[PDB]
RNA sequence: AAAAGGUAUUGUUGCCCACCAAUUUUUAUAAUAAAAAUAACGUGCAGUAAUUAAUAUAUUUAUAAAAAUAUAUUUU
RNA sequence: AUAAAAAUAUAAAUAAUUUUUAUUUGUUUUUAAACACCAUUAGGUAUAUGCAAAUAUAAAAUUAUAGUAAUUAUAAAUUA
């Protein structure tokens, strides 16, 4: 009898242990539906990742390298550390540099033609 | 700092622990100055924990 | 190791007596220890042991009449070409050599 | 040229190195302790293709197909074009399973995005530990049961097994990380604690297994000294798999018990059923019985035609089976081991045996 | 013990179930099987280790198969017993045999010596 | 040595832990003594490989660095209020699923967002063992895998244009009791700060009935 | 446990020094470990008065046990476990557990003794020598 | 004494100091237990 | 941060060349609002006193 | 081997209320007055009709300082 | 990002910079990778004068910024030919940028970004942060409606 | 031989010591320098200086700069005298 | 004016310590073996926070108690 | 008898089962590169590839290689 009564109980053990592992792989498959919501959210804004393959990369560097040429009738952006580096010009040449740093490089480089560089004024 | 003979074993026991249970108390032998720059190639430069040896 | 690092009960004080050992019994010990060491240093102890041999059965380097320091004593009987290999190894301790690991180099090695 | 000899001061710590001072790198001895200056070349085909990538196999593909064909008709008209639905997440039943590509990227999510993308999260970028978990998530998937069961045997045992590789691989690279060898150490004591429920399961798994991650080391056993009296044999005792076998499906039942009322034995049963349980035997337990099988032979040909041998050897026997030691049967002349039988006689008197115990 | 616990005697060690182990002699089993040591002091008991000679007319066991001893009249110098059933069969095993490997590789090391035995390549 | 006492030495103050020996430990690392009350897998507080109790700054909650927290004790005193209920994520409910209850009911002493006992609170051997330098203030392996991040950095980038899970009705399994009266559905009733019906013996064989008696009292719900 | 060397504990042994311990620290509920007989000694020990309560949870592991006070001292004077080991079974002969309701003359049913007959029933020795069976030793308590 | 032999906090229970002999020697004894392999007695 | 930035260079290898402009965030204290929760007590007497004169 | 100043006559911080706890002087008193030979206090006249509230532990034994004892 | 590397440059002729970018990002994509955000500086006056073979303290550096996505252990190799090149005076190389420190869970939410990102710049304000709302809601608005192209 | 500048013979001085380097604007100190103030116009420098000796003593980090300089002590007394100090 | 230790037990003119002589008694007899007891003479003054703080581990050193050194640790 | 000098990385590896040789606990290659230390003016050494269990306590009184005497270690009292 007691045999018949543990028989009994166990299979329904093993059922709810099926039946979890039915719910569970349920509940996986929301965890992959918000996971999707989620991370196609995350790779649409990738898309917008401007890569530079092989074929490009020998102009993105002379674009790049051209960040500051010494003259150009807009206002030049920060670094990476946000100074202003001395807007070069060409193969170069340090042909503008800003008020933080001529008073030293000149005290240094006595011999240089150097250039105080003027941002470009936000009054014109 | 020996009224707090029980908070040095508490780190020197958590250590060990990752020292697998062994080197409690040993401490990482001082190498150099130059130890992790001229020391050549196939001998551990930046010292090990004790448990490597 | 083959060494015996505590000779003697060093930690023996009432127990939780909140250290390894009183000052006093150490320095006893150490005085134990330091007999013990200028013993071995002094009568040039040397003890060797080498592969294939039981090594529990210790050999008794200082006790060759090659390298014997008594005079009246008779060291130890050893198979000759185990012999000529340790005696050969022990004046090979005599000096360390550049372009190996170096070695701890002392006097009462020879 | 000698046995290495260290010269140990007694003064002094411990000993001086050898003067041939042979190794240089310490040799990494496996779980048990035996050398392996390299893996398996099994298992240097399994570190390139671990390091290559594992793709996908196509397997999950057609059961996919073959298993829910209305998402697979679904994708069938959908291919190619940027998708705004998962009709792939009943492929891919858990996070783990998309280990073709990046982060958990099932393949049919990235077609509109770029092809850039496309090389990022592609099996070109997966770390390292991601390029392992992804080998062992694809084991996992094909030796377990249910896509969510990680701890039956087989699952546990591949997992352990690439596991330790990966370990083994580690270590033959840097010698002196040994928090590293107690974990190779003790993950394959496991890896072996559960192919020895494996191998007692079903063992064809537990080959496919052997042959495919070449370890046999793990198992092999140490020391005699425990195998000889059965311990290395009573672990898939004590795990409680003295009974999972299914000889009812291999080994006839019938045969393999002896009786209580005659008290006959296995194979006298199978004697008088007439069915052959019997090993395959090696060459030496194949000649031995042959021998075995041949001595009426012999006695038919000695005694027929050499009569006189026959009749040689029977003055040589028949005097010796009066000279000797005894002639009576006492329970002193045959206590079968005499030599042990008898303790109080065997240094002293009878110096024929040097020994007093010679078996169990 | 596991012996009375499972099989009624008539005279004490008369069954005993183990692992066979060792078999290489021909035709005979060395089948490994307990006993119980009860220490009346502790209150506490441990049973013990014995590798037996066990008959096996025919050669089937291998070094594994749990089997039921039994004793009769004695077979040799040392077997007082016989394979009297299997309880599993090393399916594992018969199937090395059978592709022709050694139905149980061997320990990796020796019994402890004292000599420090230096193997190199 | 020398076998015999060169001193006529006689110090008369025996520490209670020399002659004691079985009730307080002056090793370190054993300080932490036996406590059979933790949850750890032993009674002896000082073998337990898990919690490493950091010494200097612990203790301002719970008495001594050796005792647990007062968010992981097994055993609770009288008048100390045993733990919070971890409601559900949002919380907003935990006070309306007492609408039922008198209308203007605070919120709930023994409830709680985020009750974790599993909550590893900081220690400074076990995360920022200091052990391996000279101690100068910039050294120490502090890791990072304990304390819930400060940072903006996660808030910031985990941001997403979609809603969060709440709203996804991502979570199966909704409470793991099933159905609560506090959280899942509408508390009828009384509340019970203490357990005066936790506690109470079945004075029936169905169980129809339950007891709950002191000395000279007797509760009979 | 881990070795030889050490003695095997069990819930039976881990119950009764949780309950020691914390009726040396006054506490009130002990989540005290949940086997057959670790219920087995709390349900009598709470016919016998030594505890105001206890509960089980059905919690798989654990079920709590609110512990009775007098005068500022813990009503369970002193509570053992039969064996500081599992590997040693104590089992009472009905007769060990008549001379213990046997002091000196006066039947003295004070100290109560736990012990798990054959039966697989948990009971004092009070119920176990009114019928005349003895059981493994679990607990004495009082 | 770090090297002394233990001793006691307290006494131990007499009462357990007997219930843990039911299964000695002593009681194996009369019960019946061993075999009585000589004459024994006179 | 600070031994990156000393590794590439965007840091003096020794020194706080941000240290003017970083004082007003790092906050004047022991100057005239008194932080009660301060642990220099040469402050609490300054102020004691301050009151008392 | 300095040790606290007043170290040797510390009391034991721990045990050294216990003395003191109402429900000892009852305990002990009840039977100091039980005996028959000893004449009450006059507080215990009363603190016996009135005994002390039962789960008033020190915070020394329930080693719990947020508990309000 | 898989990894950032911030290489100091001495500040040579638009040749010679433009050529060592030219072989490092060629040796880059001839070691399957990838590069993202080949940013540049111009020249900067570090806090260490860098010496070069040449053992000059060069006080003024060209710099150049450069994510990148390649294999973690390509990793290994083209750093070896980058920090052996003559022309780079250091280059600080992050792997930590998939798993930041401030996180810890969803792990492309770092590796899509940039590193102008996971390290907030020293030039930002408390202005991006309506620029970055901005920036999502008008993204985000599209972002569905584009991918749904093809 | 080659000490470095907190070692008591950092610079010195005899017929045979060197000291490395140039020493004008950009020293052999560009990127070692920890304390620069500029001087406001006439203000005394026997106020700048008595200044940051007492912001460098409170910060005990004289203290350090003069304590480790000198005798390489040992880690364990490098330790034992710091946590001393981080617990006095 | 405010905080400090003892191997001594009226207590630094206090104790101990080692090598250094005979003795003894057992013995696993490495310059001269090892250990147990003891109460000469002599080099010193090695420990009692003790005259460059001590203690454990180790390299070297040596008329002896020990020291330089390298580690930890406070019985500093 | 030159002395100026050696900072960066997180997740992350599941627990329970017989490794009792296996592994393992601070001596490391090279100044033609130095500090340091030792010896001394005339050098060596200048710091984790072999080798090498070893504090983190499973306990029965000190010593003593497990035969020698009858014990020894210890903490707060007292000390300008």
């Amino acid at each position: 009898k007691k045999r018949l009564e543990a028989k009994q109980m166990t299979e329904g053990r093993q059922a709810l242990k099926k039946k979890h592992l039915d719910l569970l792989r349920e509940f996986h498959e929301r965890q992959f539906f918000f996971w999707y919501e989620r991370a196609s959210e995350r790779l649409q804004s990738m898309n917008l990742i401007q890569y530079i393959p092989q074929s490009r990369v020998q102009e993105h560097i002379e674009r790049e390298l051209d960040k500051y040429v010494a003259g150009k009738s807009e206002a030049y952006p920060l670094n990476f550390v946000g100074q202003m580096p001395l807007v070069e010009d060409r193969e170069g040449n340090i042909v503008e540099v800003p008020e933080g740093l001529l008073t030293n490089h000149v005290s240094e480089h006595p011999e240089s033609t150097v250039k105080p560089h003027q941002p470009h004024e936000s009054t014109s | 700092p020996h009224d707090w003979r029980h908070f040095y074993a508490q780190e020197k026991l958590v250590r060990e622990r990752q020292q697998n249970g062994h080197a409690y108390g040993r401490r990482p032998k001082q190498f150099s100055f130059g130890a992790r720059y001229v020391k050549t190639e196939g001998y551990g430069k930046r010292p090990r924990l004790p448990y490597n040896k | 190791r083959w060494a015996a690092k505590f000779y003697g009960r060093v930690t023996f004080g009432p127990r939780n007596y909140p250290y390894p050992s009183s000052r006093w019994l150490a320095r006893r010990f150490k005085m134990k220890k330091h007999r013990i060491i200028k013993r071995f240093r002094f009568r040039r102890y040397k003890l060797a042991a080498v592969a294939n041999l039981p090594f529990a059965k210790m050999i008794r380097v200082g006790l060759l009449p090659e390298l014997k320091s008594s005079k009246t004593k008779k060291g130890d009987d050893v198979e000759a070409d185990l012999s000529g290999r340790l005696v050969s190894a022990v004046r090979s301790s005599g000096g360390k050599k550049k372009g190996n690991r170096g070695r701890p180099k002392s006097k009462y090695q020879i | 040229e000698h046995p290495s000899i260290w010269l140990w001061y007694p003064w002094r710590m411990n000993p001086e190195p050898p003067t041939p001072g042979m190794p240089q790198r310490r040799a990494l001895k496996n779980l048990h302790g035996a050398v392996f200056t390299d893996l398996t070349p099994v298992q240097k085909k399994r570190q390139e293709q671990m390091l290559y990538g594992i793709n996908i196999p196509e397997t999950r593909q057609m059961k996919f197909e073959q298993e829910h064909p209305l998402l697979a008709s679904a994708l069938r008209q959908l291919d190619g074009q940027p998708k705004g639905f998962p009709f792939w997440y009943k492929k891919y039943p858990t996070r783990r399973h998309a280990y073709g590509n990046r982060f958990s990227i099932p393949d049919e999510m990235l077609e509109g995005y770029g092809e850039e993308m496309k090389k990022a999260l592609s099996k070109e970028m997966m770390s390292i530990q991601e390029k392992q978990f992804a080998q062992e998530a694809m084991y996992m998937e094909r030796y377990a049961e249910h896509d969510f069961d990680t701890t039956s045997p087989a699952v546990l045992a591949v997992k352990r097994a690439l596991k330790c590789r990966v370990l083994r691989n580690h270590l033959l690279t840097n010698p002196h990380n040994n928090i590293i060898k107690a974990v190779l150490a003790n993950t394959e004591k496991k890896l072996s604690h559960a192919l020895r429920k494996l191998r007692k399961v079903d063992f064809k798994k537990y080959w496919e297994i052997i042959r495919d991650h070449d370890v046999q080391d793990v198992l092999q056993p140490s020391n005699l000294v425990t195998y000889r009296q059965g311990a290395y044999w009573k672990y898939d005792w004590n795990a409680g798999l003295a009974i999972s076998t299914n000889l009812a499906d291999v080994l006839d039942p019938r045969g393999l018990n002896g009786c209580v009322e005659t008290g006959r034995s296995r194979s006298e049963v199978a004697r008088d059923l007439g069915l052959s349980y019997t090993r395959p035997l090696q060459e030496n337990e194949k000649k031995q019985l042959s021998h075995q099988a041949l001595y009426y032979e012999r006695l038919a040909k000695f005694k027929m035609e050499q009569p006189e041998a026959a009749r040689a050897l029977e003055r040589e026997r028949f005097v010796r089976k009066f000279s000797g030691m005894f002639a009576k049967m006492d329970i002193k002349s045959g206590a079968p081991d005499f030599p042990s039988t008898y303790r109080k006689l065997l240094g002293t008197k009878v110096v024929r045996w040097a020994s007093k115990r010679h078996g169990p | 013990d596991l012996t009375s616990l499972i099989f009624n005697q008539p005279r004490q060690g008369s069954d005993k179930i183990g692992y066979v182990v060792g078999t290489s002699m021909l035709k005979t089993a060395v089948v490994a099987a307990n006993h119980m040591v009860y220490y009346p002091k502790f209150n506490q008991r441990v049973s013990r280790t014995s590798r037996f000679f066990a008959h096996d007319e025919d050669l089937a066991c291998v070094e594994g198969d749990l089997v039921h001893i039994k004793q009769c009249r004695k077979i040799s110098k040392y077997k007082h017993y016989y394979v009297f059933s299997i309880l599993e069969p090393n399916i594992e095993g018969r199937e090395r045999l059978k592709l022709g490997l050694k139905a149980v590789p061997p320990p990796l090391f020796g019994y402890p010596v004292s000599r420090r035995i230096v193997k190199l390549n | 040595i020398k076998t015999l006492d060169v001193r006529e030495y006689r110090p008369l103050a025996t520490p209670i832990e020399f002659r004691f020996y079985q009730r307080y430990a002056n090793h370190p690392n054993r300080q932490s003594g036996i406590q059979f009350l933790t949850h750890y897998n032993t009674h002896q507080r000082f073998r337990v490989n898990k919690d490493y109790i950091d010494y200097m700054h612990w203790g301002k909650e719970q008495g001594q660095a050796r005792l647990p927290h007062r968010h992981q004790r097994v055993a609770f005193d009288f008048d100390d209020q045993l733990h919070p209920t971890r409601t559900l994520d949002n919380e907003g409910d935990s006070y309306a699923w007492c609408a039922e209850q008198d209308p203007t009911l605070g919120p709930h002493p023994d409830l709680d967002a985020s009750f974790d006992p599993n909550r590893r609170v900081f220690s400074h051997p076990e995360h920022w063992n200091k052990m391996f330098s000279k101690r100068r203030p910039g050294e120490g392996r502090i890791d990072l895998r304990v304390l819930p991040s400060q940072s903006l950095l996660g808030p910031l980038m985990e941001q997403s244009d979609t809603q969060g899970a709440a709203y996804f009705r991502y979570d199966n399994r909704g409470h793991s009791n099933g159905r609560v009266p506090g959280l899942n559905t509408p508390f009828f009733g009384e509340f019970d700060r203490k357990m005066m019906q936790a506690m109470s013996r079945p004075l029936n064989a169905d169980r129809t009935i339950t007891g709950n008696d002191g000395r000279f009292s007797k509760t009979i719900m | 446990p881990r070795y030889w060397t050490y003695n095997v504990f069990t819930p039976v042994y881990d119950f009764c020094h949780r309950i020691r311990e914390a009726t040396e620290q006054r506490k009130r509920f002990v989540i005290v470990p949940s086997t057959v007989e670790t219920r087995g000694c709390a349900r009598v020990m709470l016919g016998h008065g030594l505890v105001a309560g206890f509960r089980d949870f059905h919690n798989d592991r654990a079920f709590a046990v609110e512990l009775k006070y007098f005068q500022g001292d813990s009503t369970i004077n002193v509570i053992e476990p039969c064996a500081y080991d599992g590997k040693t079974e104590f089992e009472w002969s009905p007769k060990m557990m008549r001379r213990l309701m046997n002091t000196h003359g006066i039947h003295n049913r004070l100290v109560v003794y736990i012990c798990r007959t054959a039966d697989n029933r948990v009971i004092d020795h009070i119920q176990a020598v009114k019928e005349n069976v003895g059981g493994r030793g679990l607990i004495m308590v009082h | 004494h770090r090297s002394g032999k233990a001793r006691a906090f307290v006494f131990r229970d007499p009462t357990l100091k007997m219930m843990r002999a039911g299964s000695g020697y002593q009681q194996l004894r009369r019960m019946g237990m061993p075999i009585q392999v000589s004459k024994g007695w006179r | 941060a600070k031994a990156q930035a000393v590794r590439i260079g965007l840091y003096p290898r020794f020194g706080n060349p941000f240290w003017f402009r970083s004082q007003k965030f790092r906050p004047k204290a022991y100057q005239e609002n008194y932080d009660p929760t301060t642990y220099s007590t040469k402050h609490t007497m300054e102020h004691f006193a301050y009151n008392w004169v | 081997y300095k040790m606290p100043k007043n170290m040797g006559v510390a009391p034991r911080f721990d045990v050294w209320n216990e003395s003191y706890e109402p429900w000892q002087h009852m305990k002990r008193m009840g039977r100091l007055v039980g005996t028959g030979f000893y004449i009450p206090p006059e507080w215990y006249n009363h603190f016996r009709m009135f005994p002390p509230i039962n789960h008033n532990f020190q915070q020394e034994k329930t080693l719990n300082p947020r508990n309000e004892s | 990002v898989f990894y950032a590397f911030v290489l100091v440059m001495k500040p040579r002729q638009r040749r010679f910079t433009s050529q060592a970018l030219r072989e490092i990002a060629v040796a880059i994509y001839n070691n399957g990778g990838l590069i993202r955000k080949l940013s540049n500086e111009g020249v900067m006056r570090p806090y260490s004068r860098f010496r070069d073979a040449d053992n000059t303290p060069l006080t003024y550096a060209r710099y150049v910024t450069l994510q990148v996505d390649m294999g973690e252990e390509q990793m290994r190799k083209v750093e070896k030919i980058m920090k052996e090149h003559q022309d780079v005076f250091i280059t600080l190389n992050l792997n930590n940028l998939e798993r930041p420190v401030g996180i810890r869970y969803f792990p492309l939410d770092t590796f899509t970004r940039l590193e102008e990102e996971i390290n907030w710049p020293p030039q930002t304000s408390a202005d991006i942060y309506k620029q970055l709302e901005m920036n999502w809601k008008e993204f985000s608005r599209t972002r569905w409606s584009n991918f749904l192209r093809n | 031989g080659g000490y470095m500048m907190y070692h008591r013979k950092s610079m010195g001085t005899m017929k045979y010591s060197k000291w490395k380097g140039a020493h004008g604007g950009v020293s052999h100190f560009y990127g070692r320098t920890p304390m620069v103030e500029e001087v406001k116009r006439n203000e005394p420098i026997t106020l700048i200086d008595r200044r940051i000796m007492h912001y460098v003593h409170r910060s005990r980090l004289r203290h350090f700069q003069l304590f480790r300089s000198y005798q390489q002590k040992s880690n364990a007394t490098e330790c034992k005298l710091r946590e001393g100090e981080m617990l006095r």
